[PDB]
C-alpha cells in the first residue's frame, strides 16, 4: 500500500515544462513590453528574469534532495519553520490558491476550444462553464483510475504544446531570414530607463516563470530522487527560457508594437496574419496547453493534500489509498469538488489579485528556511550542497517580489493576509489541542462518515 | 477511535451486494451526468447567434488624417526641412494621426507649365535621401504619408491653367514615379477649376487601384451644393471628396442633423470624408467656445476626419498678428514665435496644455484614441434619432462591442437632454442607465453611471454616454 515510485525523469521533465508554459506566453506576453516601450530592452528583461528564476530552481533542487518529502513548500516550511506556519500555508492553498488556479485554467480552455466558431464576438457564458466542468470531471477520473494514465496524458499534451510553439518560432525565424529584418533595425530606441519602469518590467517577467517547482510536490514517488530530481529541474529550466525568448522574437518580428500592445490574444493575431489558412491551429494549440496545465495542477494539489492530512492538520481521512490501484482517491475527489464549486462564481478572473503577495511570501519563506537549516544543523547528510550564493540572490529577489505588491494595491494584499490568517481558529481549537479532549460527538460522526466513504471507495490508509 | 476499516476487514465488509451495486450505480450515474453536461453545452452553442463579418478595412478607414499647408510654417522655422519633421513625426503620433498629408513638396517656380516638374523635391525642403528616410521612420511608427500633387501651389490655380491638362499627364507619370518611391496615396485640390474632371478621376482611381489595393486618392473642392457633389460621386466610389458642405455658422441642432442625414441618404450610407474646408482651419468660421463641439462631432461621424495643422490646439490666426492667416505658425513653446513676445499665453501652446486635463489638446488625444481603438466607432452603424429643439444626437453600435452614444447641443441655452427615439433596432435597444466617458466643459466625473432619462444639458455640452451589449 506504499505509493508507487513510478515517477520517471521524462515524466518529471514533462511536469515541469508542461506546467510552466501555459497561456502566459500565448495570450499575454505584453507585460514586459508595455513598461519598456522598446523591443531590445524587452528581450533583455526576459533573459534577466529567466536567469533569476533558474537560480531559484537550483535552490529548490537542493531543498528537495535534502529533505525528500512531498509537499514542496509545506514539508520544508514545516521541518524548518514549524507546523502552525505550515498550517497557514496549507490553509491558504486549500482555500484560495489551488481551486482558483484550476478553475481559471479550465475556463480558459473552454474559452479557446470554441473560439473559431465565434471569432470576433464573445462566446456564450453557459457553454463556457459547462465545458469547464466537463473538463475537470474528465481529468479527475483519468487520475483516479491509475497513475500511468496521468503521466500518459501529461506526455501527450506537453508534446503537443511544444510542437506548436516550435511551429511559431520556426515560421517567425523563417520570416526574419527572408531578407526583411525589418522591425530589428533601430532597436532600443525610446526605451524607458527609469527605475520605476525596470522594476515593473522585472516583476512582470518574474510572474511569467511561476511554476518551476511542480515536480517537488511528488518527490516521494520519483524512482530515485537523488538523480532524477536535480537533473529534471536543470534540464527543464533552459528549455523554457529559450522557448520564451525565441517566441518573443517571433512576435516582435511579424507584428508591430501598435497592436501587440493592444491585441487581446497575441498568438491568434499572429496566426491570422501569417498562416493564410490554418488560422484555427493556434487556438486549438492553446486549448491543448491549457488541458495539460490543468492536469499537472491536479497532480500536485492532490499530493499536497495527501501529505497535509498525513501530518494531522487535515481530517484523518484524506490519507487513504486504493487497494488494487494505489491512487489517493479521496484527495483527488476533494480537489475536484473544490474546483467545481469555484466555477460557480461569476468573474473569478479578479481573485488572482488576492493572493499575489501570499504565494511569493511562502516561496521566500521556504528559501530562508533552507538558510536557517544550513546554519542550525549543518551535519545532516546532504547529497548535493550548493554555495550560499544562490539562496542569497533569490531571497533578495523574493524580498523584491513581496515588496512590489504591498506598496501598490495595498488593500488587496491586506485582504489576502486576512484570508490567509482566517484559519487560525481551527488550528488553536481543534488541531494543537491534543487527542481525547475534543467533544466525543464530532469524533464519533467523523469516524462514522470515514468508514462510510472508506467502504465506498476501497481505501485503507498507508501501511 | 474507529480508525476506519482495516485492509482485510475492509475486504470482508465489502462482500455485501448492496455496496457493490451502489458502486456500480454511482459510476453509471457519473458517466450519464457528464454526457448530459456535454450535450447541454453543445445544444446551447447551436442555439446561439452567429455574428457579423469584418468589413475588411483599409488603413485610412481608421482614425484621422492630418493636412499640412506649408512645411516651413509647421515646425515654426524658416527652413523647409524634412529633417525638421523628424522632430514632428513624434508630435503627429502624439496626436495619434492615422495618416498624413504633406504639402506640395515638388518644385514650383511660376505659371510655366513645363518647368514645374513633380519628380524632384525642392532643395529648401530637403533631398531624396532624407525624404526616403522620413518614409522609413514614418513606416516604423505606422504613419503612412500621402503626397500632395497639386501642381501650382504658388499661383491662383493649382493646374497653372483652368483649361489645359497636360499637367494631368504629369500627374499620371508622377504617380508611378512616387509609387516606386514609396508614397501611400495622392491628393489633388481645386477640382472645380479642372475641366473634364470625372474622366481624369476615373482614370487615376483605376491606375491607383492597379498599383495596389491600399493606394488612395483624395479630391478637394470648395463647392457647397449637394448636386455638384452627387454628380462628382457618380462613377467611382473610392474617391474621398472634401468640400465646404458642413460649414454652417448657424448650424442649428436641427440644421446640422438635416445636412448630415441628407448627405448620407443621398449615398446610401457609403464611406465619405468629414471636414469643413479644403485648406482652411476650423477657427476660420467658428468662435472659441465651439471648437470642442466640432472636435467631438467630426471624430464620431462615419468617415475619415480630415484636419488641418494647428487645429489640435485651437490655433487662431486672428488673435496672433503679423502672419498670413493661410500659413500660421505652430506655438510649440512661448518662444516658438520670436516676434512680439508676451503676445502668447500658456493656454495657447502645446506644453501648457499637455498637463492640463481640461485643455483642448487633451480632448484631441482622448478622442483620437477612442476612435482609433474601438470597433463601434471604426466601422459601426450610424443612427440619429429626433431630439429636443436644437439637439443633435446619434448612436454607434457594431455587433456586440461597447456601444457609443453622443449628445450634442448647437445652442447657447441650457436644455433638458431628453432622449426619446422609440425607433432603435432590437440589438440597439437603449437602456435606462449607462456610464460616461467625458464632456466638453467640466462639471461631472468619469466612470460614474448616469441614468438615461433625466439628463441636464448646459449650453455647448457634448457627452459620451456608453452602454454595453445586451439583448
Ligand atoms: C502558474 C502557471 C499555470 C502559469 C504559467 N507558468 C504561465 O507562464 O502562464
Amino acid at each position: 500500500m506504499q505509493l508507487k515510485k513510478e515517477i520517471s525523469l521524462l515524466n518529471g521533465v514533462s511536469l515541469v515544462v508542461g506546467n510552466m508554459i501555459g497561456s502566459g506566453i500565448f495570450v499575454s506576453p505584453k507585460g514586459v513590453l508595455v513598461h519598456t516601450a522598446s523591443y531590445g530592452m524587452s528581450l533583455i528583461v526576459w533573459a534577466i528574469g529567466g536567469l533569476f528564476s533558474v537560480v531559484g530552481a537550483l535552490c529548490y533542487a537542493e531543498l528537495g534532495t535534502t529533505i525528500t518529502k512531498s509537499g514542496a513548500s509545506y514539508a520544508y516550511i514545516l521541518e524548518a519553520f514549524g507546523g502552525f506556519i505550515a498550517f497557514i500555508r496549507l490553509w491558504v492553498s486549500l482555500l484560495v490558491v489551488e481551486p482558483t488556479g484550476q478553475a481559471i485554467i479550465a475556463i480558459t480552455f473552454a474559452n479557446y476550444i470554441i473560439q473559431p466558431s465565434f471569432p470576433s464576438c464573445d462566446p456564450p457564458y453557459l457553454a463556457c462553464r459547462l465545458l469547464a466542468a466537463a473538463c475537470i470531471c474528465l481529468l479527475t477520473f483519468v487520475n483516479c483510475a491509475y497513475v500511468k494514465w496521468g503521466t500518459r496524458v501529461q506526455d501527450t499534451f506537453t508534446y503537443a504544446k511544444v510542437v506548436a510553439l516550435i511551429a511559431i518560432i520556426v515560421m517567425g525565424l523563417v520570416k526574419l531570414c527572408q531578407g526583411h529584418s525589418e522591425h530589428f533595425q533601430d532597436a532600443f530606441e525610446g526605451s524607458s530607463w527609469d527605475m520605476g519602469n525596470l522594476s515593473l518590467a522585472l516583476y512582470s517577467a518574474l510572474f511569467s516563470y511561476s511554476g518551476w517547482d511542480t515536480l517537488n510536490f511528488v518527490t516521494e514517488e520519483i524512482k530515485n530522487p537523488e538523480r532524477n530530481l536535480p537533473l529534471a529541474i536543470g534540464i527543464s529550466m533552459p528549455i523554457v527560457t529559450l522557448i520564451y525568448i525565441l517566441t518573443n522574437v517571433a512576435y516582435y518580428t511579424v507584428l508591430n508594437i501598435s497592436d501587440v500592445l493592444s491585441s487581446d490574444a497575441v498568438a491568434v493575431t499572429f496566426a491570422d496574419q501569417t498562416f493564410g489558412m490554418f488560422s484555427w491551429t493556434i487556438p486549438i494549440a492553446v486549448a491543448l496547453s491549457c488541458f495539460g496545465g490543468l492536469n499537472a495542477s491536479i497532480f500536485a494539489s492532490s499530493r499536497l493534500f495527501f501529505v497535509g492530512s498525513r501530518e494531522g492538520h487535515l481530517p484523518d481521512l484524506l490519507s487513504m489509498i486504493h487497494i488494487e490501484r494505489f491512487t489517493p482517491i479521496p484527495a483527488l475527489l476533494f480537489n475536484c469538488t473544490m474546483a467545481l464549486i469555484y466555477l460557480i462564481v461569476e468573474d473569478v478572473f479578479q481573485l488572482i489579485n488576492y493572493f499575489s503577495f501570499s504565494y511569493w511570501f511562502f516561496v521566500g519563506l521556504s528559501v530562508v528556511g533552507q538558510l536557517y537549516l544550513r546554519w542550525k544543523e549543518p551535519k545532516r547528510p546532504r547529497p548535493l550542497k550548493l554555495s550560499v550564493f544562490f539562496p542569497i540572490v533569490f531571497c533578495i529577489c523574493s524580498v523584491f517580489l513581496v515588496i512590489v505588491p504591498l506598496f501598490t494595491d495595498t488593500i488587496n494584499s491586506l485582504i489576502g493576509i486576512g484570508i490567509a490568517l482566517s484559519g487560525v481558529p481551527f488550528y488553536f481549537m481543534g488541531v494543537y489541542l491534543p487527542e481525547s479532549r475534543r467533544p466525543l460527538f464530532i469524533r464519533n460522526v467523523l469516524a462514522a462518515i470515514t468508514r462510510g466513504t472508506q467502504q465506498l471507495c476501497f481505501c485503507v490508509l498507508t501501511e | 477511535k474507529f480508525t476506519g476499516l482495516s485492509k482485510e476487514e475492509l475486504l470482508k465488509v465489502a462482500g455485501s451486494p448492496g455496496w457493490v451495486r451502489t458502486r456500480w450505480a454511482l459510476l453509471l450515474l457519473f458517466w450519464l451526468g457528464w454526457l448530459g453536461m456535454l450535450a447541454g453545452a453543445v445544444v446551447i452553442i447551436v442555439r446561439a447567434p452567429r455574428c457579423r463579418e469584418l468589413p475588411a478595412q483599409k488603413w485610412w478607414h481608421t482614425g484621422a488624417l492630418y493636412r499640412i499647408g506649408d512645411l516651413q510654417a509647421f515646425q515654426g522655422h524658416g527652413a523647409g526641412n524634412l529633417a525638421g519633421l523628424k522632430g514632428r513625426l513624434d508630435y503627429l503620433s502624439s496626436l495619434k494621426v492615422k495618416g498624413l498629408v504633406l504639402g506640395p513638396i515638388h518644385k514650383n517656380q511660376k505659371d510655366d507649365v513645363a518647368q514645374t516638374d513633380l519628380l524632384q523635391i525642392d532643395p529648401n525642403f530637403g533631398s531624396k535621401e532624407d525624404f526616403d528616410s522620413l518614409l522609413q521612420s514614418a513606416k516604423k511608427k505606422s504613419i503612412r504619408v500621402i503626397l500632395d500633387l497639386t501642381p501650382n501651389y504658388r499661383g491662383e490655380n493649382s493646374w497653372f491653367s483652368t483649361q489645359v491638362d497636360t499637367v494631368a499627364t504629369k500627374v499620371k507619370d508622377a504617380l508611378e514615379f512616387w509609387l516606386q518611391a514609396g508614397v501611400d496615396g495622392f491628393q489633388v485640390r481645386d477640382i472645380e477649376n479642372l475641366k473634364d474632371a470625372s474622366s481624369f478621376l476615373a482614370e487615376w482611381q483605376n491606375i491607383t487601384k492597379g498599383f495596389s489595393e491600399d493606394r488612395l486618392l483624395i479630391a478637394g473642392t470648395n463647392s457647397s451644393d449637394l448636386q455638384q457633389i452627387l454628380s462628382l460621386l457618380e462613377s467611382n466610389k473610392d474617391l474621398l471628396l472634401t468640400s465646404s458642405y458642413l460649414s454652417d455658422s448657424g448650424s442649428t441642432g436641427e440644421h446640422t442633423k438635416s445636412l448630415v442625414t441628407q448627405y448620407l441618404n443621398a449615398t446610401g450610407n457609403r464611406w465619405c470624408s468629414w471636414s469643413l474646408s479644403q485648406a482652411r482651419l476650423l477657427t476660420s468660421f467658428l468662435p472659441a467656445q465651439l471648437l470642442r463641439l466640432y472636435q467631438l462631432m467630426l471624430f464620431t461621424l462615419p468617415g475619415t476626419p480630415v484636419f488641418s495643422y494647428g487645429d489640435e490646439i485651437g490655433l487662431d490666426a486672428a488673435a496672433l498678428p503679423g502672419q498670413p492667416m493661410e500659413a500660421p505658425v505652430m506655438l510649440w513653446d512661448e518662444s516658438s514665435f520670436p516676434d512680439i513676445p508676451g503676445a502668447v499665453s500658456a493656454n495657447m501652446t502645446v506644453k501648457g496644455q499637455s498637463e492640463d486635463p481640461g485643455s483642448l489638446l487633451s480632448l484631441f488625444r482622448r478622442l483620437s484614441d477612442q476612435r482609433s481603438k474601438e470597433r463601434s466607432l471604426l466601422h459601426g452603424d450610424f443612427h440619429a434619432f429626433s431630439a429636443g429643439p436644437g439637439l443633435f444626437s446619434y448612436i454607434r453600435h457594431w455587433d456586440q462591442n461597447e456601444r457609443f452614444l453622443v449628445v450634442l447641443n448647437f445652442g447657447d441655452v441650457g436644455l433638458s437632454a431628453g432622449l426619446q427615439a422609440s425607433d432603435l433596432p432590437a440589438s440597439a435597444s437603449l437602456p435606462a442607465k449607462a456610464d460616461l466617458l467625458l464632456s466638453t466643459q467640466p462639471g461631472r466625473e468619469e466612470g460614474s453611471p448616469l441614468e438615461l432619462e433625466r439628463l441636464k444639458l448646459e449650453p455647448h455640452e457634448g457627452l459620451l454616454l456608453r452602454f454595453p451589449y445586451a439583448a
